[PDB]
């Protein structure tokens, strides 16, 4: 097994220059061990991701899963630690750049079938991984206008060349 | 194919809904304000205006006494309905319950809903109220009303 | 049936990673005012309605405490009285529920 | 006679200096504690810093929630500015629109809509052409619609202005709405406000009314982006808070002589309270009808 | 019940604690008190006949001027070698992950040696002295974040403080030395420089069925 999100939360930076930006803060949370899917700890996530810490709590406040209720308790300890140790300055100042599930340790237990025959079920577990960044949420990403797709092309049309010659 | 079929599919047959929906019914008498899935204080939020209706037709009647006695299962109730609850609504005409919707059951995430009779001595629900008149878009509309009133 | 070959990653991701599979962003959530808490705009609050469902649940406490044993239902109507005042004039012929706490703002 | 590029230029710089010997009269930091006092998540304190932090600080340490329906703070029982700097401290209590006396809120919007048709008009006419500002008056909500008075030009007192004239004060006021400004608050001696607007008469008699109903002689001026003015109260922190938006009518007031006053009014509805298609129709139509104060 | 007991080569407190004078700072039974140090200072001479108080406070300027370079260099070999058990861990873990810029600037008046108290024999076996010792300085400071951002101070702007440092030395140990034990600070202490953060403090946490109080 492995902790590096448990590292990675305790790295530490040098002291910054007078004249150059922030450097947003950066804190990582996961659990462990849950019993649930990773399949859909991975919806739930793709849900949260890239929201502001509000947005995420009342989503997940008003999913109907029990991976919606674990992650929502995942993320108000995260923003308590935030805003406990991590010297973020308003406890709403954050957003999720990073959610992903994770394949956690199973058990093998039998499931009988009919005649002589039998299963092994997976006693499935997963790991939630977040992270937290201090900022606004990123603008999203306009959607390509007819002029971006005119230049794209005329770009394309322009950086032809003639091939296999001189 | 199910058009204009106005009752539910509910319980183990139709015996079964009239024994789950006389059930909820009772419940709502004897506490005036319980709480179920939604379609089940739906159906029972019908029978019980109709319940109040045959009450207010009043005791004496014997298909009033007859109705009471089934859709009542512990017989303290009947004294109950036709001596408190149709008295109470006499003066009105036929908004006997409030049904509102209570959000998931934390088992099976159901759609809940809780059902009282008004008037009640519980303590009221947080009902849903409108926006105050003091609002930006309502004392515009109250300023064109009044305009309208000072011109026909 | 079964299948003739194994399905890959590609098609696998493009299956669960569809649209219609996602979760939708819920819009209607408000904050609730009497608390400041979070509420969907066609329901009730689950915090101000819990907190009303605890006070009467204490009342149907009490009242089965004054009531004594099944199939006794009374005939009058009822109110519920706290601490520090006296029944009024249109309360006489009702049942009296006491309580030992001060009257709660949100209750007339 | 200086350029209106000028003009703007050397009254953003006074404002910048301003408040920039404001931030040096509180060099050092100080910590000054507010005391939430609202209904929903009561009694809540926080240390906040002297003349820095503001009204929107204390909403960002509760919740994003408060910073987008938060439109006007209640500091001691006064109407304040989200984007002001606390200066003691005080107890704080966030209002919305959604509240049971919206009546300051709907006070705040209704000077933030004039001001900023009056900054629409100011950077709409020509450059041959004048254009001087009087005021906006305090007409009530009832009236439902905001109007601003402008003095033009004797070569336009017999020109009236049409539907696509109004149409394109709209869309001006649209593009503000989305560019998006914060309303930048400032309260500053009289002698600097004269000093800001001493090329406009009328301007000089407001600030002077002011200083005389204020015995400190202290007034609050207003910024989106370059456009500055005098306030008769506070207002709401950004344009972005105005969805529907509308120049309706222009009329003349009675008086010709010795100048010819003309009364801008419009109608606005912020995001949330915004309303549906005929009942803006209706809405436009009232407000494209007189109002006198 | 093993026979191996834990050894301590410190105690986490202060024997008959120097309260502090009023008004020391604002100003640039003693016969008692001074009996007492010396009472105390005959049980060092004792323990070891080569201590001299008029020699101790450069060295205790030494010992606090070293032990907060260790502090900004993170050498906790040598933060041990000068500093106690108790004074180690409210030293370094509200530090453990941010960079900490401390220097000596300069001592306004010098140090003084204002109280030596003494342990009694009953303690393990073991006697303890503490001597606390009034100091004057000029310091800097700068805190930084996990991540570089500054937290609390100035970096290059000096700063008077004024400290009630206890050192404790345990005399039957062969191999013990004199180690900064702790600080005492007055309760009529100024107060201290503010940070440069803004803190929001919750108001209780309510469930449904209580009702808020003020
Ligand atoms: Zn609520």
């Amino acid at each position: 097994i492995s902790r590096k999100w448990e590292k990675k939360n305790k790295i530490v930076y040098p002291p910054q220059l007078p004249g150059e930006p922030r450097r947003p803060a950066e804190i990582y949370h996961c659990r462990r061990q849950i019993k649930y899917s990773k399949d859909k700890m991975w919806y739930l996530a793709k849900l949260i991701r890239g929201m502001s810490i509000d947005q995420a709590l009342a989503q997940l406040e008003f999913n109907d899963k029990k991976g919606a209720k674990i992650i929502k308790e995942v993320l108000l300890e995260a923003q308590d630690m935030a805003v406990r140790d991590h010297n973020v300055e308003f406890r709403s100042n954050l957003y999720i750049a990073e959610s992903t599930s994770g394949r956690g340790q199973c058990l093998k237990r039998i499931r009988y079938h009919g005649r002589g025959r039998f299963g092994i079920m997976e006693k499935v577990y997963c790991h939630y991984f977040v992270k937290l960044v201090e900022g606004p949420p990123p603008p999203p990403e306009p959607p390509k206008t007819a002029v971006a797709h005119a230049k794209e092309y005329i770009q394309q049309l322009r950086s032809r060349t003639i091939v296999h010659t001189l | 194919i199910s058009h204009g079929r106005v009752f539910r599919r509910m319980g183990l047959g139709p015996e079964s809904r009239i024994h789950l929906l006389r059930n909820l019914l009772t419940g709502l008498v004897r506490h005036e304000r319980i709480e179920a899935p939604w379609a089940r204080v739906d159906e029972m939020r019908g029978y019980a205006e109709k319940l109040i209706d045959y009450g207010k037709l009043g005791d004496t009647n014997e298909r009033a006494m007859r109705m009471a006695d089934f859709w009542l299962t512990e017989k303290d109730l009947i004294p109950k309905l036709f001596q408190v609850l149709a008295p109470r609504y006499k003066d009105q005409t036929g908004g006997y319950t409030r049904m509102l919707q209570i959000p998931n059951r934390s088992l099976d995430r159901a759609k809940m809903a809780v059902i009282e009779y008004k008037g009640n001595c519980l303590p009221p629900l947080p009902l849903p109220r409108r926006d105050s008149h003091l609002t930006l878009l309502n004392q515009l509309l109250q300023g064109l009303r009044q305009d309208l009133r000072q011109s026909q | 049936a079964a299948p003739k070959n194994r399905r890959t990653i590609e098609v696998n991701r493009c299956r669960r990673r569809n649209p219609q599979k996602l979760i939708k962003v819920k819009n209607n959530i408000d904050v609730c005012p009497e608390c400041g808490h979070l509420k969907q705009k066609h329901v009730l609050c689950a915090y101000c309605y819990e907190k009303v469902c605890k006070e009467t649940a204490e009342i149907r406490r009490q009242i089965g405490k004054q009531e004594g044993g099944p199939f006794k239902a009374p005939t009058i109507e009822t109110v519920v009285l706290y601490t520090g005042e006296t029944p009024s004039e249109q309360d006489q012929g009702k049942r009296i529920i006491e309580r030992d706490r001060k009257r709660p703002s949100w209750f007339t | 006679q200086l350029s209106p590029t000028e003009l703007t230029e050397m009254r953003n710089d006074l404002f910048n200096k301003e408040k920039a010997r404001q931030l040096s009269l509180t060099p050092r930091t100080e910590k000054i504690e507010v005391k939430h006092v609202g209904k929903t998540d009561p009694g809540t304190v926080f240390v906040m810093n002297k003349n820095i932090s503001t009204p929107y600080s204390c909403a960002m340490h509760l919740s994003e929630w408060y910073c987008r329906k938060s439109i006007l703070a209640l500091v001691d029982g006064q109407p304040w500015d989200m984007y002001k700097p606390l200066t003691k401290s005080c107890e704080i209590k966030f209002l919305t629109f959604k509240d049971c006396d919206p009546g300051e809120v709907n006070k705040a919007y209704w000077r933030s809509c004039a001001m900023m048709m009056g900054c629409v008009i100011e950077r709409a006419f020509k450059d041959e052409y004048m254009v001087n500002l009087v005021r906006a008056p305090e007409v009530p909500v009832i009236s439902g619609a905001f109007c601003y008075d402008v003095v033009l030009d004797s070569k336009l007192d017999e020109w009236m202005p049409t539907k696509e004239n109004l149409r394109s004060f709209t869309k001006d006021a649209h593009a503000l709405i989305y560019k998006d400004l914060p309303f930048e608050t400032l309260e500053v001696e009289a002698k600097v406000a004269l000093e800001i607007f001493q090329h406009s008469k009328y301007k000089v008699d407001f600030i002077e009314e002011k200083a005389s109903q204020n015995p400190e002689r202290i007034v609050k001026l207003h910024r989106i982006g370059d456009f500055i003015d005098v306030s008769e109260g506070p207002l709401i922190p950004r344009t972005s808070i105005c969805f529907q938006y509308e120049v309706s009518a222009v009329h003349n007031l009675q008086p010709t002589q010795p100048s010819l006053i003309r009364r801008f009014q419009g109608v606005s509805l912020p995001v949330h309270l915004r309303a549906h298609f005929t009942i803006w129709d209706k809405l436009l139509e009232r407000s494209r009808k007189m109002v006198t104060e | 019940k093993s026979d191996r007991s834990i050894h301590l080569a410190c105690t986490a407190g202060i024997f008959d604690a120097y309260v502090p004078p009023e008004g020391d700072a604002r100003i640039s039974e003693r016969m008692k008190k001074t009996m007492a140090s010396q009472v105390s200072i005959r049980r060092i001479k004792d323990y070891d006949a080569n201590f001299k108080i008029k020699d101790f406070p450069e060295k205790a300027k030494d010992i606090f001027i070293e032990a907060h370079l260790c502090l900004n260099n993170s050498d906790h070999d040598r933060l041990h070698t000068l500093v106690t058990e108790h004074c180690f861990p409210d030293m370094t873990w509200d530090i453990k992950y941010k960079t900490v810029r401390w220097s000596f600037v300069e001592s306004l008046e010098p140090s003084h040696v204002v109280q030596v108290r003494c342990s009694s024999m009953m303690n393990q076996g073991n006697v303890y002295g503490q001597i606390t010792v009034r100091m004057h300085t000029r310091q800097t400071l700068a805190i930084y974040d996990r991540f570089g951002r500054l937290m609390y101070g100035q970096e290059d702007v000096p700063k008077d403080v004024l400290e009630y440092v206890v050192f404790e030395k345990q005399l039957t140990n062969p191999y013990g030395s004199w180690r900064m034990h702790t600080k005492i600070v007055p309760p009529w202490a100024p107060p201290k420089q503010p940070i440069l953060k803004t803190v929001m403090i919750p108001g209780p946490q309510l469930k449904p069925e209580e009702e808020y109080e003020e």
